[PDB]
């Protein structure tokens, strides 16, 4: 034919005229990665790696369903500390191993908590044993858990 | 090559060597192409001036071979049906067949004898009318073109005191198209020639390669070029 | 749409599975094709010395209306299953002015 | 081809869309530019030194068969209705067929007997009728023009102690447009020759692929605008 | 063609293919240039070396049918009413119609009879009237021009004892204007000979696309070129 | 060169891969360059003028071994079954080998002798049997095509009182297509001239290698995609 | 005066309607057309591709 | 014809001289917008 346009993809931009768009940039984009993730494709779109699902094993080795919808969590040093509602409004631990989460629960009860008033946590390192997490409700009493 | 190798061949031609680095092109547009190819080179070998080689229909066997699949024979058909006026007194108006795209011999078998036909000229037609006999030599007989309504009609203007028993016309056939799939399919209503499913080619392999190569200029020419090459190419459509 | 790309499982190259359909629409035309390659037979998608091309689609509405405009959007993506990393370099556009 | 592949090829070698969202080329502009095609490639194949070959009407059968279906044969009225004054004593004056584009033959039976007519030049007119006689040959009658109204008069001249029966006229049809759809629908009052709706082509299939070539190279040039190709094509317009 | 035929495609050959992407042209101005398109041809026409034919007025049956319906025959009146002085002692002054653009043939009858005349330039006149007659010969007779009045006089020298019953004229009509609107709607007062209202083309459809094409190119050369291009396409204004 | 050695040095000249990662040129795209250009060789080096030496079939050694295996001799076979009509009236017609390429040696054994066989012009026709005898001469025989279907029908024109025992012809036979692989394996139903495996080519090892250059050469000016690179090889396809 | 421009109406297109006067002046001039589109005959504003 | 010019709108601009406007900018506009609202209308003039 007559002439030839070469693109780069250097990230993704919107919000202009088609007719002053850019062609380094793209107007829309899925799952794609143009940062070198994994492999050198640094400026070069590429796929975005899926994801794998960790078991939460108790310590006795059974399996730990987790009662219903999150709240919010807290992650200390490596104890990941889930507020989750459902049935019951329950409270979990859940240590990084090296293929499961050694998941124990702290507290199942009714605590008044509510999907309209999530959690926000701060969590301090003091010693090994006083590892607390303060949280708060916008609807609630502030709590503390160690 | 049947329809399918001339797409393929086609788009190992164009389309670079099928490298989808090109203009993509449709079906139908590749059977038109491919029909206008075979009516450009049916017009330009059988006009000696035409081609590269100055040679015609029967001045090498190339071209014999070439134009062997489209001669065909046939008789006119007397057109008394309709009472239509001639231009001389003593012609008969006789019908050609449809399926016509050139007269190369034309003959007419009457109680004296067959006689071969000259296709005679306007102005000869004058020359020889303004003459004290008016009549055609011994062994020959005169034939102009007169109304035609959607056919094509003949006036014989044989000798008089003589009668018309047959009228032989070697001609060569129509081309039929080059279609490579059914249209109907993917396409609404698109046609050819009147024609809407496959057509092989109705030509000897011969010219079959020069028809490929003709169809690739044309593509390239439209769907590439600029005014310059589409007026340059219009050259050799005739 | 003339691209580099490249397609890999597990550090073995994959030279036959780029992408799988391509979307080519503007204010008044939207077609598509499913950038398959047959190896013989002409198609959409066909690659030769490691630089991919396509056939931008043709409207829907027609099936001869080629992507003419001033501007025009045109998208690519893989949406077949599959488990594959798909490094998609660069992208040129050849068009007649 | 009938006048929808006559747009669906235009369409494939031009590349103008079918689409009314982007308007590309109507159905009135292609009808106007395939009706000037055919009138340009019947003007530059009747006058020999007009195409590329030096071949004219009867030089070829190619050009026999291009012309086969506006070859037509009518016979001429007298013009007594209207008592105007010619150039000549012995004139009668006789109206020719509307639909008239060029003149091949004529001829005019006489008491005597059928005489060709000879198209006398205004030259030819004058060194002729400076001698003594002043009047044609045995087997020649002599024409030249008159005052015409919308029409085309004759005044023909034959020798003088003769009368004049018959007055055939065979001569070239002037070809119909080219119109792919009823104009009135989307267009108000727009017409090509005083014609609105389809009006397929009236030629043989042969010079349709010219037609077609002739009609989208002079929509690229003209589409293209310059001047320079305006009148190299236009070069071609006799 | 009509005259809005005429305009719709003008501005489909001129403004691109109706894409209004030139200088954009009123009606006076499209009605301007088609008059002069159509003095351009019918002078280019019948001069065979301003043609690219080579080719007259009577040269070949295209140019006959052109200026068919231009051709008139008309007398000449005597111009006794107006007592001028004539350059021969023998010469009758004749007045011509107005409507006169080329003379191709004019005769007189006198008692003796009709004699064609020789229209003798200034040269030739001397030559001839250096010698013993000083008188035509026997089967023709001479004519100058002398003083005219914004009108055209010629001056009959005709032999000696001998009168003038009659002078025809066959001669080429001036073409009338070619307009496509009242001009008086819009514009004040505009006319292109003298005519303000809408004018068919007084020509045979042969030549209104050559009228057309030169149209088209006059306009491009005025309103898209420079002083070269005028300075070339003024070449074949004459 | 068998055509695992054709691909071969089509790899060492033309810089293409055989790996499969990188597509480079398929078998199939190979096979169809080299069978256009076995056929392209064939039509130059059998017309004199198409090549640069201007020297045909027989007019040097060389050319003699180009063609010595494809020169076949066969009988033509009687066409009685279909009840077809001829143009001649003495005409018995024949049908010729499905493999024809050229013919250039043709001879009919009579009751009265061998008579070697000349293909007249459709003009030679016209101007011969415009004559008293209308036969051939003593010792020839007249050929011309007739209407054929899907193949090539003769009509042997023969000096009456003489009846045809044998029809023989000396023609080049059509050459076999040059395929490097079995295509059914990795492409689906693709063929060449209705060929599907590996066929070698049925030539002389002397073209072999003017074959594989003209096929590296189409296959640069393919892969180019240039119009003019086109035309230009297109011009030596004939 | 060229210029890309585009009317909708409701998420469907309309390329029949841009805009409907234009108004061109200077300091001695001052002219004014409807900006109409008939797609046969010629009109002040006309699209095409 | 000649020549030709093109003509962007990045705002308005008054106050300068008719001799010295520049290409980019309009003389004047009612109710106009030149930034993406509710569509990609950014540097587009587009209806308020």
């Amino acid at each position: 034919a007559l002439k030839k346009e070469q693109h780069f993809f250097k990230g993704m931009q919107r919000d202009l005229s088609v007719s002053k768009f850019n062609p380094e940039y793209a107007f829309d984009a899925q799952n794609i990665r143009i940062t070198a993730r994994e492999h050198d494709t640094l400026l070069s779109v590429s796929n975005e790696k899926g994801n794998k699902e960790i078991p939460l094993q108790s310590p006795s080795g059974d399996p730990v369903v987790i009662d219903g919808v999150l709240l919010g969590q807290n992650v200390l040093n490596n104890y990941v500390t889930l507020f989750t509602k459902g049935t019951n409004d329950n409270i979990y631990r859940l240590e990084n191993k090296g293929t499961y989460f050694e998941t124990l629960i702290l507290f199942s009860g009714n605590l008044n908590f509510s999907t309209d008033y999530p959690i926000e946590s701060i969590s301090v390192y003091e010693n090994n044993n006083i590892q607390k997490v303060y949280w708060v409700d916008g609807l609630n009493q502030a709590r503390v858990i160690n | 090559m049947n329809v399918n190798e001339f797409s393929n061949e086609f788009d190992v031609l164009y389309n670079n060597i099928m490298s989808n680095a090109a203009p993509g092109l449709n079906e139908y547009e590749k059977s038109v192409l491919l029909t206008k190819a075979q009516e450009e080179i049916v017009k330009n070998y059988f006009e000696p001036a035409g081609n590269k080689y100055g040679k015609g229909l029967d001045d090498s066997p190339k071209r014999q071979i070439d134009f062997s699949e489209l001669i065909k024979v046939g008789e006119g058909v007397l057109n008394t049906s309709a009472p239509t006026i001639t231009f001389d007194k003593r012609a008969k108006v006789y019908d050609l067949p449809a399926d016509l795209f050139l007269v190369i011999n034309e003959a007419v078998d009457t109680n004296a004898g067959t006689k071969q036909i000259v296709p005679i000229s306007y102005s000869d037609y004058t020359r020889l009318m303004s003459r004290p006999y008016k009549e055609p030599v011994k062994y020959q007989a005169w034939r102009i073109i007169t109304t035609s309504i959607n056919n094509i009609s003949v006036e014989l203007i044989v000798n008089s005191n003589e009668t018309i028993t047959d009228y032989k016309v070697r001609y060569i056939r129509r081309p039929a198209p080059i279609i490579t799939t059914n249209l109907s399919s993917e396409y609404g209503d698109v046609t050819i020639n009147g024609v809407s499913t496959v057509s092989e080619c109705e030509l000897n392999p011969i010219i079959h390669s020069e028809i490929l190569q003709r169809a690739v200029e044309l593509a390239k020419a439209a769907y590439q070029g600029d005014l310059q090459a589409s007026v340059e190419l219009g050259q050799r459509s005739e | 749409v003339e691209f580099r790309a490249d397609s890999w499982d597990s550090d073995n190259l994959i030279s036959n599975k780029t992408f799988d359909t391509l979307d080519v629409w503007n204010e008044y035309q939207h077609g598509t094709t499913p950038l398959t390659n047959l190896l013989g037979h002409p198609s959409p998608l066909k690659k030769k010395f490691r630089i991919w091309r396509a056939n931008i689609p043709r409207a829907i509405a027609n099936n001869r209306d080629r992507i003419r405009n001033t501007w025009a959007y045109i998208k690519l993506g893989m949406n077949t299953p599959n488990t594959y990393r798909t490094e998609f370099h660069d992208a040129i556009i050849h068009y007649f002015a």
